[PDB]
RNA sequence: AGAUGGUAAGGGCCCACGGUGGAUGCCUCGGCACCCGAGCCGAUGAAGGACGUGGCUACCUGCGAUAAGCCAGGGG
RNA sequence: CGGGGGGAACCUGGGGAACUGAAACAUCUCAGUACCCAGAGGAGAGGAAAGAGAAAUCGACUCCCUGAGUAGCGGCGAGCG
RNA sequence: GCUGUUGGGAAGCAGCGCCAGAGAGGGUGAAAGCCCCGUAGGCGAAAGGUGGGGGGAUAGGUGAGGGUACCCGAGUACCCCGUGGUUCGUGGAGCCAUGGGGGAAUCUGGGCGGACCACCGCCUAAGGCUAAGUACUCCGGGUGACCGAUAGCGCACCAGUACCGUGAGGGAAAGGUGAAAAGAACCCCGGGAGGGGAGUGAAAUAGAGCCUGAAACCGUGGGCUUACAAGCAGUCACGGCCCCGCAAGGGGUUGUGGCGUGCCUAUUGAAGCAUGAGCCGGCGACUCACGGUCGUGGGCGAGCUUAAGCCGUUGAGGCGGAGGCGUAGGGAAACCGAGUCCGAACAGGGCGCAAGCGGGCCGCACGCGGCCCGCAAAGUCCGCGGCCGUGGACCCGAAACCGGG
RNA sequence: AGCUGGGGCUAGGAGUGAAAAGCUAACCGAGCCCGGAGAUAGCUGGUUCUCCCCGAAAUGACUUUAGGGUCAGCCUCAGGC
RNA sequence: GGUGGAGCCUGGGAGUGAGGGCGCGAGCGAUAACGUCCGCGUCCGAGCGCGGGAACAACCGAGACCGCCAGCUAAGGCCCC
RNA sequence: GGGAUGACCCCAGGCGGUAGGGGAGCGUUCCCGAUGCCGAUGAAGGCCGACCCGCGAGGGCGGCUGGAGGUAAGGGAAGUG
RNA sequence: GACCCGGUGAAAUUGAACUGGCCGUGAAGAUGCGGCCUACCCGUGGCAGGACGAAAAGACCCCGUGGAGCUUUACUGCAGC
RNA sequence: GGGGCCUGACUGCGAGGCCUGCAAGCCGAGCAGGGGCGAAAGCCGGGCCUAGUGAACCGGUGGUCCCGUGUGGAAGGGCCA
């Protein structure tokens, strides 16, 4: 027997090309460019999906800041009542009644600076 | 080489497809008198056979069927036992077949 | 049995040991990395460093024959009435070759141990001690060849 | 083809039941001039180890 | 005082359709191996060729100034 | 009467390397290999014992399986056989 | 073996039959034992080779004692010197060949049995001839877990050509319309080439280096997007725009903002201003053979097992015990032997051996005999797999050596 | 000791050389072609699909050895304890 | 005490025998070198995977099987970027 | 540890990794399976696919092209990516 | 000649490019890392500082138990005498 | 350091260990043979101790029971030194 290349080569190199839809210049025409262009693809994504995990964190953080310090506190207390209060809750993405629920709001902070006092 | 010849004519007994004859009546080696002789014995067609007999007269006919693989006793092997679902032996040729087993 | 099903064991693996391609024994390919390993090595069995092999030793076996040849010579090769007592009745060789022992190897003596069965055994050559086995019924014959 | 025993080997040491190589003690062809009997002559045979390995791969046809 | 839209000479990414090109599949008048068979030609001029031969004929075959053919036997 | 010249491999005779191997390298290896030359044929060579070698043995020669990597040969190296 | 049916076209599907010593295979508009060529099976030569396979013909050979002592292959045997052959390399080196010197004999001879000598044996040199069994494949045929146009011979085709070289020599590329030429009358633009209709075809993006027609690469059209910008070209998060959906939801694009130092190789260390690569497609590197050694699947075990070849097939197997491993080891060897070697040593010590059983089950002898089993005491045989050895042994690559021209 | 046409001889360890190791058919400290040959290359380079478990070394001895090897060290797979 | 991808015995297959920074104890050097040689340890090698250190193999933190628009922290930080 | 051996569920640990050891899979070509089965209502190949199964290599399935070959399970070989 | 227009129309090179400066850093000489500075998009004719620019698997040096030419009271042979 | 006898600077072994990749190197009680010195106990297998050295292969002299290429004996070997 004699096992040819023929049509195996051909379909993993137009597979990589499809992945490789999109790309500048030859990074899409080019099994090779193509083949290496994903391999960051394949990194660049992998990490930045603990980035976006962090990323979120940052967003909720910054709000939640400027929401209860136009109230009369900073972030770094403002946590530090809700945990000594013991309201283990809002998680900084819940966070987001800073934006829809002021009243709401307003009163996590009241009694969370009251869990001074 | 032996232990592998009976064993393949055991797997072919205790399925009742084994069945040795000895008369051949519808001989002369003619093909439409071969098929008869099966439909009055339990050979329709729907099994593919093994004949192994040591008359050449009977191959003449078997030979020439689809369903139908002729051959010798002294060619008895285990690729053909196998390959066939219904197996034929003529005591001449069963005969030979312990002799050569033990 | 049915056609299609006679399958090979347990145990065929065919599965060889290819070396090319990304995971798995490949590239530099399934062994070496470095180099004096890409068309041969010198052995290791009795070869190299450039030293003394471990050829340091030296020969004992004091006549490795002359030019003419080994020696013709009777070759005599002893056998157990342990593995003797299989059998009973006329005890020679021929029917002891054919059976068991000896294969043409020329002469036979017979020595081993344990119980012996009072009988008749001819043999070339009897050793003393486990001859004495046969001092408790048995036969003795000596000699032959001519 | 084929493979050829050693002879080199074959005619230094002998393989034992075991399936050990045993060899005479090396050290006293000639050295001596005067080397206290017990030197001269503590010399039997002896082994090897990951060595008569080697050796035995090379006196395989004659076992 | 203020602000986000818009222009595409050209370019980019995606989709469609062609072109260039001749992979793949499928083909097989060819090759490859092994096993049988069979095994010499020549001064009666061999092997291998030059030229030439067709009504018109570049070449291949084919023959040989009897020139893609001549006699005769068989065969269809 | 014959020869001359040709013929893929094969064959016999007359000549006959080196690289390599020995982890250098002279003996040794490669090797009587490649190659040149002569001859012969569908084969060629060999062939009826001034043989073998230890058996009151065997009985042309060619060829295969064994013997056998034996017996030995060997800078007793490599390796040959 | 015809018919109906689908279709451009049946052999397809369908109804009912039939031959078969012939259901190999090829072809026929697609896929058919029964339509065409074939196949199984059975005949055939006036001519030319082949030809004891079978009988003749002759050639030619045909006899035993007892006496002599006439012949038994010459520059030879033989010895010495120089070499070659053999497993034999100077070795204890015989044997067989022979260039040189010397140099017999005719069986009471002479050669040989590995120096030599003595016994005991073997064979007749110096003249030829000699079938069959063995080796090879230009050509012919036959099969293929042989290739399928970068493969396979260098050549599937007008190839040892074209082309290159003074020459020896080197040495290419290049296959495919369709079932059928039915290969496109004529008309329109044009000098032509090309094309547009008409026309053939089931198909013309099958229209003539024309099946398939991939990727690189080059264009037209359209959707998203960019002229205050900064980058291994992506990735994540929102947002605008276009787009299929009944919708949760999903595509394509890219405006912002976050994070990012190509691939490979070699390296202590590479984004590296180290190596390699223009891009795509195809060719492209750990194999086989025989030994060996471990593992492992089976066969059988006081054993296991065949090799060449012979009768059988022609995808069928048997037979064949020459022989090989195993059953005992120690010693240099004679040799002894569950021992043996060293040794004076019923000191010591070195290699050695001492090898079984859970028990299925059973003659119902109150015996575990003892089959059998895991497979052994213990091993062998085949398979498969790892590594080793000899081979060009993972693939490319020297400068160089040698031989004939 | 001129230059030149035509006709001839000399060649690979060889020729020829008013000598440079110059010339010997556009690269001569040993021409070219084919062959031995798939020379040897302890060197450079290349070495193809996926997934899963474990996971080194760059030290010691010796080596005409020093960027190569052999044994040990360190890793892994099967069995045993 | 210690049941750990600890050990110990037999066997198959290995790769590696060019290491590098850092800390500590020495030699060499000039108590110069991103120097050089040993020793104990570590890390990179093979963790150029992630956080901090502006950037940065080996310094601080910490051994990355996958997914999460959830939380506690290590080093290092909390005026803006 | 379950143990109606139920390789189907529970309890607790492990799962960065180069040279390398080891373990299971995917695809290619040819072979038995085959005088069988897919097929012109459309083979292999090709072109798309946001759909379906696998961790992956892959595999199905649908539309278009194309116009004649293709070949399951279960295995077997090797010019196998 | 170069430059503009009509006609014909190459080449080495070529990982892919969306290819700026400065301090710094990094395998010690960065368009490509970090910080800051600049900077609308695309060409045409020029200049040669950088892309450790092109070309040539450094001609120097070392290494290889590599190769050749040459020498001699190196070894060992041979032609010749 | 001096003296008197002496030759144990023994033959055949060697339990058990140091050291170590290999092979080497080193220590050694104890048993037997036959001895020295001592009343005896006992000590003596060279030297107060660690350097004073060289695998194998090839050969030479002794010895010796081993092999002696058809037999006897040789040639030639083997073993111990």
């Amino acid at each position: 027997p004699r096992a040819k290349t023929g049509v195996v080569r051909r379909r993993k190199h137009k597979k990589i090309l499809k992945l490789a839809k999109g790309y500048w210049g030859l990074r899409s025409k080019s099994f090779r460019k193509a083949r290496e262009t994903l391999f960051a693809a394949g990194n660049y994504a992998y990490a930045h999906r603990k980035r976006r995990k962090r990323d979120f964190r940052r967003l909720w953080i910054v709000r939640i800041n400027a929401a209860c310090r136009q109230h009369g506190l900073n972030y770094s207390t403002f946590i530090h009542g809700l945990k000594k209060a013991g309201i283990e809750v809002d998680r900084k993405n819940l966070a987001d009644l800073a934006v829809r629920e002021p009243q709401v709001f307003a009163e996590l902070v009241e009694r969370a600076k009251a869990a001074q006092g | 080489r032996k232990k592998g010849l009976a064993m393949a004519v055991a797997d072919r007994a205790r399925e009742g497809k084994l069945l040795l004859v000895e008369a051949f009546a519808g001989v002369n080696g003619k093909t439409k008198e071969f098929l008869a002789w099966a439909k009055e014995a339990g050979l329709d067609g729907s099994e593919s056979v093994l004949l192994v007999t040591g008359n050449e007269l009977v191959r003449r006919a078997a030979r020439n069927l689809p369903w139908v693989v002729t051959l010798a006793p002294e060619g008895l092997n285990v690729y053909d036992i196998v390959r066939t679902e219904r197996l034929v032996m003529d005591l001449d040729a069963w005969e030979v077949f312990q002799n050569r087993i033990g | 049995d049915l056609r299609p099903n006679p399958g090979a064991n347990k145990r065929r693996k065919r599965v060889g040991r290819g070396p090319g391609s990304g995971h798995g024994k490949t590239a530099t390919r399934g062994h070496k990395g470095q180099k004096s390993r890409s068309g041969g090595l010198k052995d290791p069995r009795r070869f190299e460093g450039g030293r003394s092999t471990t050829l340091m030793r030296l020969p004992k076996r004091g006549m490795q024959g002359q030019v003419p040849g080994e020696i013709k010579r009777p070759r005599y090769q002893g056998v157990n009435l342990k593995d003797l007592a299989r059998f009973e009745g006329e005890v020679t060789p021929e029917l002891l070759v054919r059976a068991g022992l000896l294969k043409k190897g020329y002469r036979l003596k017979i020595l081993g141990e344990g119980e012996a069965k009072p009988l008749k055994v001819v043999a070339h050559a009897f050793s003393k001690s486990a001859l004495e086995k046969l001092k408790a019924a048995g036969g003795e014959p000596v000699l032959l060849e001519a | 083809p084929k493979m050829k025993t050693h002879k080199g080997a074959k005619k230094r040491v002998k393989i034992t039941a075991s399936g050990k190589v045993v060899a005479m003690k090396t050290g006293k062809r000639h050295l001596n001039w005067q080397k206290s009997g017990k030197e001269i002559r503590q010399k039997g045979r002896k082994f090897v180890l990951a060595k008569p390995e080697a050796e035995r791969i090379k006196l395989l046809l004659p076992y």
